[PDB]
């Protein structure tokens, strides 16, 4: 537009990259997440409260299908985070033309903190404020990874972002454990969101993905209000 | 009834400056450094000593720009500073003149002494 | 909180919060306006006001019921020459879906469209972030009337009726009042809602000249403002 | 892209980033250089070596052509660009005009380079000053030196880095036409003005010559200890 | 427009430049790396930052980085900046390996690397780049070989060397333990778990923390060997037992 | 206050070509005096040390064979200038087939005194002085950083700017001939040096329609000085 | 402090200063008005004569767009005329493309989006200059539209920009637009922009009449000011 | 002061600054004047030279066969606008095979020296323009400004100390129309002797005169063909 | 005047030493030169201030006499005075 063009993110007199520190804090303000990694699947657990009941539940989705056997959800601010999630559904399309072959999620978590990194520096942005986690089964070991402002990416057995993250981050350190299966990787999930919720858990305010290793499936508020009945 | 006669350094401060448009009058300025007058700051010392026949104002005046009149009073006095100390019982122009051109040059090195910086 | 330049751009605060997007949450609030967008069973119901200070000043340009498409209209708030400017990016988006994808556009995608755009204008330092306040109506297939809210700030947003602006921390708590109960809608209820709703507010109870009504119904889906007369007949229709 | 004019003149008369960006030539490592009237000898001084690592990669002391040898000061990160396209541009007059390259028209290319290096927009200009030896085509040796200014100036012998008021308020005691009547008085000569340098232990002086028609000679520690030897006993005669 | 600009290129008036000095102090945050001097082989060492029992460790390697049949080389600092140098760097080795159907050797890889990190530098109005990372490798030429990096683009060659800052006294330990061709790689082996022992602070050196990638010279294969926990805890029960031996001298 | 490289005064005037022409006055004096005969010009090296070689020091150029050339200030800014204006006067002698008017060269250099910015960085600090014959007689410039360019018949420049000057009316008249004139220099630049004339300080250059070339060699200096 | 140097960053209370600034720019400038009749649209624009200083005719401040549109600036003249080529390039291109004689709607929004268009970045400054736009079609009418320096393009029945503001628009009210015929409303502009203005401020002034409507069959022109000389002859008898 | 700044900067009272300082930039000009008859049209300069033996910095150039222009204030940009002038001139010379009027022409120099007053980074140019010529419809006397507003008049004066000169032909621009050249020309140049310090001539070597006529094409007069239209003078008063 | 002061030189630091080790008695094999001969950019304060290290051990033996021994490996204390502090 002008070529200004110059990085607003430069270093500290201590050294500390401090735009990446506020964007971890804009991250520490979003909703709470939980994912759980268990023996046949990957379950992602997001927290999702309407700010009124005049709202409507069946418009915005928050667990997001990035191929048929990927999926991905945040912890952060929903306007930057629906950029980099088109982004990645552009960006994996370049690999099943080219290679034709189901993109594996190892290969998708490179490529997108590439881009988030490569956006850290670029000319007068921001970074973005999102912390995703990605999910899905490839080769027969379902993953989950998770990214961050800073451009990095982690591989984590069962993790929190958002909210009392150190909270659900020890409560996921001792009741989540060794190997479970898909439904009871569920029940700690909903346990776990249900460590920081209110009053009240529905099948509005929560909503609950999976990977199975036949293919993903985004499940329904019939079954999510079902499970969630039995208080976790 | 004693009028008044006001020394300062910078154009600031402004409000007495834009006040005297509203009483005073007779803004006026140094001299400063002219290509004669150093004659003079060099004829300031020309009853001094006693001036060796050969020693020429002209010859030195010629070579010093933006002198003010501090630094060329000493100008003419650092001879006798090597004067005494080389025994010299005179001074020749020569003699100051390897030291002036030293005592401009070495005291220009670290300090050119911006008068038009500090008004500006 | 504020470090550094944080209070001008938009950049981080070391709190974890943008200021110039909270500044433009009230760049709405100098346009002095209620507008109120209901949903009901098989239709769905804009209900603005204008304001004429002049007798010299038109009554066919003030408008602000804009139309996208012919399935698809839409109202603005905030100031006028960012709402105007969204107007043709709305306009231009959707021939752009008709002459690429061939049918008709859903009245959810072209929310995300200006939200991404909305997002753009957010997210690169150097440009202003569009202080107007963007909401539409539209019908889709199988799936009724929607009802869609763009704040500048890039998210797509929609609900069962909802309304931003000047006096709406109020109005909103008066469709919370009226929305949960037992009634269903039909479409005088929802104009008779759509108006009483903002004679809450004001409580003027005015002439039918002011509030514009854009209107979407199930039975000719092409979106079409009301003529006055028939304003008045709901108007007074209301008046027991 | 990047517009922005970084370096303006000041309001008394300089450039900063030229006539300060030289406190970068004022902080590195010396270098040293006279020119015989047969073999030339330069010289880099206070490596500061780490003295059980590795050395060939810390060499500061490259060719261009055979005809032609560097050396410099100031931070060698901006000057490794500097040597490279040096060499780029002294081959390709080697593409053209069938001499080899003549040592003044390469340093009227790195000091034109610098020059419009520092003209243009949103560039910081180099802080090196770097010295061109060389023995020309019809056998005639001389020197130059550059200057983050871009201005090439033939000097008879040099001194660069720290304290080249030293040494160069020390080569006017050098310059009695004795000296370099032999050419093992040149090398003695340049490391005997060492002496008045950097602690000068027989570690950090690392010197190299070029012998009019030969490749630049590296030399091992082997007859710099000599030459140690033979100035110490010097001046062990000088009283 | 332009008092917005943060002016990350310019020269600051005591001498320095200004940024390059808080860049390298981001290096001496968060990265420990080191390099042993040794014949028929050459070894890389590596401290686990998040050493955390929740991770999953299925990408069977945290901060060596192959990139070439023949080399590796090893992240310090902004790891993800790392992630952009290595994909530079992977594809400046591998359009070498195009242009001359011959490995390349690692000192221009090093000066290809550090022209871009210079170039960055030198002119953009831009942030520079984080990361002083090592460089292992076999040639045809020299042999073995280590190199070094550095934010401004000054590179050298070391036979042991220094990531990060608590690195420093390990170097006073390098030259206080120092040798010339010994290896025999259980002697650089117990050197390196040595110097991991006693420069990082958590004592006994549990199995988990540290990470050791050797490369050994074989015709014609070039191993990069990674070596797993089961050779790395009776190297450290060989070296206590070096401990419990050589404290009896008091 | 860095403010905007290309804003005005509230004189006002630009900023950085104000500040520009402070720095013609720490760089080194030259003389140039328009004579009916040609044109003879004088500048000093300003040797800074014995170890300097002084002979590769330039600071008369010579731009055609025709058109002498002084150049002051900050020397390798010139030398853009100068290597430029040579292709401008060939330009115009493979357009043209005739030589390049003395008065054009500075129009062709003039008219980019002035492009710093930055889109579309800084203005040069040279103060340039240009000789030369062409039909129109002997011609004597002179060009500033501001590209405000006028004829000059006797014109100094630098720091001994004022006292040249001033010392240099009292000495100039219309009818000068040449070696009255560049003896007429020497005496000025023996009252304006730090170092003591001789061989190695200064150098003259002459250029006329009927003493060419004629450039400027040694050992003719030697006859010059001596004739003091 | 900071908050009103450039004009992409919104100042705390929500509204943004270079605009505000841009609004007052042109109050500084003289009363020009206009106003439209059932059939026609006059214009009118007092012009400041102190002493000597130009030829009558210079710098005319009604211009001539298209055909059948015409300008009448106020403000800041030199990007008024830059706004008078661009618009004049916008009926280049509608006329070349389309076919037919540009809408002034079409033509009021392509200007207006130029205007808006330049208060979003801190490449440019806003624009100081606000113009009326009289055009006149059979199959349209006469309209009358009115752009301030923020972007806003809306329709006036009659409007009036400068220094003399309110004062030169408490009169036209005053007026009937739709019974009379523009011939009357050509001395029924000039008697009070005689009046307005009083010659207390300067000394004298003149005056400029243009006048587009069905009479002088859709080319705009200016009227022979000499001609019919209605304007002094009330004006002069207008003082009692 | 803060607002001082750049030419993107609005003033809260309104008022751009740069172009304010622009037009410092013109009154720092030498004077000059230009008027017209209805028959012909005159424009007169003062050149002011900097040392004794230095020549006078020269005004007025030659631009076309009917269009010149004087100067005050800048010498570079009033070479970039020259440049611009002769290339506009010579496009339409070379399409439409006829001269241009002077009233377009102008036009190009708004739009030209618009863009540099609104885009950041970019100077106004400091300008002191007198544009003179025929179109079929008689003479014409511009001036133009940094602030790109031209104004058609019939007499002006741009530089030091011009208002004296205003003030001058105010009183006799009743006078100014019928006259033909030779009282015209040094009506014109009266303003310039009250542009001046009463003790100093209006001397020869300085004064350069312009004309452009309708069988006498523009052309400019320096010192030697200037002495016979400055014999015949009247005396400056006591 | 502004007087310029010189930082000491080799045999200046030789000039200014022997003025302070005069009073204190050195064993046999200390030697003034060949120490502050390698040591470069030294403080006439510090080579005044190096005997005083002696001037600890040597009291602390309650010794008249300073020893090289000690002074050089004292001096690490006074070098790691000026390297580390």
């Amino acid at each position: 537009e002008r070529g200004y063009s110059f990085s607003l993110t430069t270093f500290s007199p201590s050294g500390k990259l401090v735009q990446i520190e506020y964007a971890l804090a804009a991250v520490a303000g979003g909703a709470p997440s939980v994912g759980i990694k268990a023996a046949n699947g990957v379950v992602l657990a997001t927290e999702k409260k309407q700010k009124s009941i005049l709202y409507d539940e069946r418009s915005v989705h928050k667990v997001e299908p990035i191929t048929k056997h990927i999926g991905l959800v945040y912890s952060g601010m929903g306007p930057d985070y629906r950029v980099l999630v088109h982004r990645a559904r552009k960006l994996a399309q370049q690999y099943y033309l080219v290679y034709q072959e189901p993109i594996p999620t190892a290969q998708l978590v490179q490529r997108v903190a590439s881009v988030m990194q490569e956006y850290t520096q670029s000319g007068g942005v921001r970074p973005f404020g999102v912390s995703l986690l990605i999910c899905g089964w490839n080769e027969g070991r379902p993953y989950l990874f998770q990214s961050d402002p800073s451009g990095a990416y982690f591989a984590w057995k069962a993790t929190a972002m958002g909210k009392n993250y150190v909270n659900g981050k020890t409560f996921l350190e001792k009741r989540y454990n060794e190997d479970l299966e898909l439904e009871d990787a569920i029940h700690t999930a909903i346990l776990t969101l249900k460590e920081s919720f209110e009053g009240q858990m529905t099948e509005d305010n929560i909503e609950v993905g999976i990977c199975n290793e036949a293919g993903f499936r985004r499940l329904t508020p019939t079954e999510v209000k079902d499970y969630l009945a039995a208080i976790a | 009834n004693i009028k008044v006669l006001m020394a300062t350094n910078r154009p600031d401060t402004l409000d007495p400056a834009l006040m005297r448009p509203g009483r005073l009058d007779r803004k006026i300025e140094f001299s400063l450094p002219d290509l004669e007058g150093r004659t003079h700051i060099f004829k300031i010392h020309a009853r001094s000593m006693s001036v060796e026949r050969d020693i020429r104002f002209e010859l030195l005046a010629r070579l010093c720009p933006n002198s003010t009149g501090a630094e060329i009073r000493s100008v003419c006095t650092e001879a006798g500073m090597f004067a005494i100390r080389a025994r010299r019982k005179i001074a020749t122009e020569k003699d100051f003149l390897e030291a002036v051109n030293k005592v401009i040059k070495s005291y220009a090195k670290f300090s050119a002494t911006p008068r038009y910086m500090t008004y500006n | 909180s504020s470090a550094g330049f944080d209070r001008h751009i938009t950049i981080f605060s070391p709190e974890g919060r943008l200021y110039q997007v909270e500044y433009a949450f009230k760049a709405i609030n100098q346009g002095g306006l209620t507008s109120v967008a209901v949903r009901g069973k098989d239709c769905a119901v804009i209900v603005t006001q204008k304001k004429v200070p002049d007798k010299l000043l038109d009554s066919s340009t003030v408008t602000h019921l804009f139309k996208i498409t012919e399935n698809i209209g839409c109202v603005m708030t905030g100031m006028t020459a960012d709402s105007r400017s969204q107007v043709q990016r709305a306009r231009y988006e959707a021939a752009n879906w008709k002459y690429k994808y061939g049918y008709e556009i859903p009245v959810d995608m072209l929310c995300k469209r200006i939200a991404d755009i909305s997002q753009v204008y957010t997210q690169n330092a150097e440009m202003r972030p569009l202080g107007c306040c963007m909401i539409l109506i539209g019908i889709d297939e199988e799936q009724g009337p929607q009802v869609y809210k763009c704040d500048p700030a890039g998210y797509y947003c929609g609900f069962k009726a909802t309304a931003a602006g000047v006096k709406q921390t109020e109005s909103t708590s008066f469709l919370e009042k009226k929305v949960k109960k037992k009634f269903d809608w039909t479409f005088e209820q929802t104009v008779e809602t759509a108006i009483t709703c903002l004679s809450t507010v004001l409580s003027i109870d005015f002439k039918p000249s002011e509030i514009e009504v854009g209107v979407v119904t199930v039975e000719n889906p092409k979106f079409r403002i009301l003529t006055e007369a028939e304003i008045d007949a709901h108007l007074v229709a209301l008046a027991e | 892209s990047y517009d922005r004019a970084i370096t303006v003149f000041s309001p008394d008369g300089h450039l900063f980033q030229v006539e300060y960006a030289q406190e970068a030539v004022k902080k590195g490592s010396t270098a040293v250089g006279v020119r015989g009237r047969d073999i030339v000898v330069l010289g880099v001084e206070k490596k500061s070596v780490a003295k059980l690592q590795d050395e060939r990669t810390v060499r500061k002391i490259c060719a261009l052509d055979d005809n032609v040898c560097m050396a410099f000061a100031g931070l060698t990160a901006d000057a490794r660009i500097v040597i490279n396209r040096a060499r780029v541009e002294c081959q390709s007059h080697r593409l053209t005009v069938e001499d080899p390259v003549t040592v003044e028209y390469i340093t009227r290319y790195i000091a034109s380079l610098k020059q419009r290096y520092t003209q243009s927009n949103g560039r910081r200009p180099f802080g090196i000053s770097a010295l061109i030896v060389g023995f020309d085509f019809d056998g005639t040796p001389r020197l130059y030196q550059t200057d983050p200014s871009g201005t090439y100036h033939a000097w008879k012998a040099n001194a660069i880095g720290r304290g080249a008021k030293s040494v160069r308020e020390f080569l006017e005691k050098n310059y009695t036409d004795e000296a370099i009547e032999t050419d093992d008085l040149t090398i003695k000569l340049v490391i005997k003005a060492l002496l008045e340098v950097v602690q000068s232990g027989g570690k950090n002086i690392e010197l190299a010559v070029m012998r009019r028609d030969q490749s630049l000679k590296i030399l091992n520690p082997e007859e710099i200890e000599k030459y140690v030897a033979e100035i110490e006993k010097e001046k062990e005669e000088n009283e | 427009s332009r008092r917005y600009d943060s002016r990350t290129t310019i020269f600051s008036p005591e001498g320095r430049l200004y940024q390059v000095e808080y860049a390298m102090e981001a290096i001496g945050h968060a990265g420990t790396c080191l390099g042993i001097l040794a014949n028929d082989g050459v070894l890389l060492a590596a401290e686990r930052r998040n050493i955390h029992k929740l991770l999953d460790e299925v990408f069977f390697s945290e901060k060596i980085y192959k990139l070439n049949e023949d080399m590796a080389c090893s992240v310090a600092g902004i790891t993800s900046d790392a992630n952009v140098l290595t994909n530079e760097l992977r594809l400046i080795a591998q359009r070498y390996l195009l242009q001359y159907q011959e490995p390349i050797p690692c000192e221009q890889l090093v000066t290809a690397l550090c022209d871009i990190k210079q170039a960055y530098t030198q002119f953009g109005g831009k942030r520079p780049f984080g990361v002083s990372l090592l460089y292992i490798g076999w040639d045809k030429h020299y042999g073995f070989q280590l190199y070094q990096s550095d934010p401004s683009g000054n590179y050298g060659g070391w036979k042991a060397t220094c990531i990060g800052n608590n690195s420093a006294a390990a170097v006073s330990m390098l030259k206080q333990d120092y040798k010339e061709g010994e290896m025999t790689l259980k002697s650089a082996l117990a050197l390196a778990i040595k110097v991991l022992n006693k420069t990082m602070d958590v004592s006994k050196l549990s199995a988990e923390k540290v990470e050791i990638a050797t490369l050994t010279r074989e015709n014609g294969k070039t191993v990069i060997r990674v070596l797993k926990q089961k050779e790395v805890e009776q190297l450290i029960k060989k070296h206590e037992e070096e401990e419990a031996k050589a404290e009896r001298e008091k | 206050y860095d403010r905007g490289v290309n804003t005005f005064s509230p004189e006002g005037r630009l900023f950085q070509v104000e500040y520009a022409i402070e720095a013609i006055k720490l760089g080194s004096t030259a003389i140039g005096i328009q004579t009916s005969e040609g044109v003879c010009l004088a500048v000093e090296k300003r040797i800074t040390s014995p170890l300097m070689e002084p002979s590769s020091i330039e600071k008369i150029v010579e731009i055609d064979a025709h058109i002498g050339c002084a150049m002051s200030g900050l020397i390798a800014d010139a030398k853009t200038l100068i290597d430029k204006a040579r292709v401008e006067t060939q330009n115009h002698w493979f357009t043209y087939n005739e030589t390049m008017t003395v008065e054009s060269v500075t129009q062709a250099v003039s008219n980019l005194a002035l492009q710093f910015g930055e889109e579309d960085s800084r203005p040069f600090g040279v103060a340039l002085l240009f000789g030369g014959v062409d039909e129109k007689g002997p011609q004597l410039f002179h060009m500033d950083p501001s590209g405000t360019f006028v004829q000059c018949d006797a014109r100094a420049i630098g720091s001994a700017s004022e006292g040249a000057q001033s010392s240099l009316q009292e000495v100039y008249h219309k009818s000068m001939t040449l070696k009255e004139a560049i003896k007429s220099s020497l005496i000025i630049l023996k009252q304006v040096m730090e170092e003591k004339l001789n061989a190695t300080n200064i150098e003259l250059a002459t250029v006329q329609p009927g003493q060419n070339f004629h450039m400027f060699t040694k050992e003719e200096l030697e006859e010059v000085i001596k004739d003091i | 402090t900071g908050y009103d140097l450039s004009a992409s960053t919104f100042s705390p209370d929500g509204r943004v200063f270079q605009v505000e600034y841009a609004m007052k720019a042109v109050e500084n400038s003289s009363t020009a008005i206009g106003i439209r009749c059932k059939d026609g649209v006059v214009f009118g624009v007092e012009k400041l004569v102190l002493s000597k200083l130009y030829e009558e005719g210079s710098n005319k401040r009604l211009f001539n767009v298209d055909r059948h549109v015409g300008m009448a600036v106020a403000g800041l003249l030199a990007d008024a005329r830059s706004l008078a080529d661009i618009a004049r390039e916008e009926a280049s291109n509608f006329r070349s493309n389309f076919g037919y004689n540009i809408p002034l709607k079409h033509l009021a929004d392509r200007v207006a989006m130029y205007v808006h268009a330049y208060t979003l970045y801190s490449a440019v400054r806003p624009f100081g200059c606000s113009f009326m736009l009289g055009s006149y079609s059979v199959n349209d009418g006469a309209q009358l539209y009115m752009i301030d320096p923020s972007g806003v393009s809306y329709g006036y029945w009659g409007c009036a920009i400068g220094k003399a503001r309110q004062a030169a628009k408490t009169e036209i009210e005053k007026l009937q637009m739709k019974e009379m015929t523009c011939r009357d409303i050509v001395k029924e502009v000039a008697k009070i922009i005689y009046i307005v203005h009083d010659e207390v401020k300067d000394k004298a002034f003149e005056l400029e009449l243009s006048w587009v409507g069905e009479l002088t069959n859709g080319r705009h022109e200016i009227v022979p000011k000499d001609i019919r000389e209605e304007a002094e002859k009330y004006a002069k008898e207008s003082l009692k | 002061n803060q607002y001082d700044n750049d030419v993107t900067v609005w003033s809260p009272q309104g008022r751009i600054h740069q172009i304010e300082y622009a037009m410092e930039a013109v009154k720092q000009g030498s004077a000059t004047v230009g008027l017209k008859s209805k028959t012909h049209a005159v424009l007169v300069a003062l050149k002011r030279a900097q040392s004794e033996l230095a020549a006078h910095q020269k005004k007025i150039l030659h631009v076309d066969n009917h269009i010149g222009i004087s100067i005050a204030g800048l010498t570079a940009d009033a070479r970039l606008l020259c440049n611009f002038m002769r290339q506009e001139c010579l496009d339409s010379r070379f399409v439409f095979d006829r001269p241009l009027p002077v009233s377009r022409l102008v036009s190009l120099i708004g739009s030209k020296t618009q863009i540099p007053t609104q885009r950041y980074g970019r100077r106004p140019y400091g300008v002191g323009l007198l544009i003179a010529g025929y179109d079929d419809m008689g003479p014409h006397i511009f001036q133009t400004c940094p602030s790109a507003n031209y104004f058609d008049c019939r007499a002006m004066s741009i530089g030091a100390r011009s208002q004296s000169a205003r003030t001058y032909l105010e009183r006799h621009m009743s006078e100014f129309m019928e006259c033909n050249l030779n009282e015209l020309v040094k009506h014109g140049l009266r303003a310039l002797r009250e542009t001046l310090p009463a003790e100093q001539d209006l001397t020869t070597k300085n004064v350069s005169i312009g004309i452009v006529g309708k069988d006498l094409e523009f052309t400019i007069y320096d010192d030697d063909d200037v002495s016979p239209f400055l014999e015949g003078l009247e005396e400056r008063p006591q | 005047r502004k007087i310029e002061f010189p930082l000491p030189d080799e045999k200046t630091k030789k000039r200014i030493f022997q003025i302070h080790t005069s009073r204190m008695t050195l064993a046999d094999d200390v030697t003034l030169d060949d120490l502050i001969m390698a040591k470069d950019d030294l403080s006439g304060a510090d080579i005044k201030a190096i005997c005083t290290e002696a001037g600890l051990m040597a009291l602390r033996e309650r010794r008249m006499k300073v020893t090289n021994e000690d002074f050089k490996k004292s001096k690490e204390n006074v070098l790691y005075k000026k390297q580390e502090g």
